[PDB]
């Protein structure tokens, strides 16, 4: 995983 | 007078609902529900969610 995790979603 | 963002890194796309692109990409901002999640369409018009911290604001 190159990129961070993705933000949380609401 | 569009916003746009440039794709930094490569999304595959988790959900249904999200918008998959690659980085360099281009995306037109069409709506804003989360701080973090908004609502984009591609150069070929496909509309979807992205991360915003995988993109940076154009110009
Ligand atoms: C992925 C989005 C990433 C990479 C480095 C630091 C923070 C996030």
């Amino acid at each position: 995983e190159v990129p961070g995790p993705v933000p949380p979603r609401r | 007078s569009a916003e746009y963002v440039r794709a930094l890194f490569d999304f595959n796309g988790n959900d249904e609902e999200d918008l998959p692109f690659k980085k360099g990409d281009i995306l037109r901002i069409r709506d804003k529900p989360e701080e973090q999640w908004w609502n984009a369409e591609d150069s070929e018009g496909k509309r979807g969610m992205i991360p915003v911290p995988y993109v940076e604001k154009y110009h």
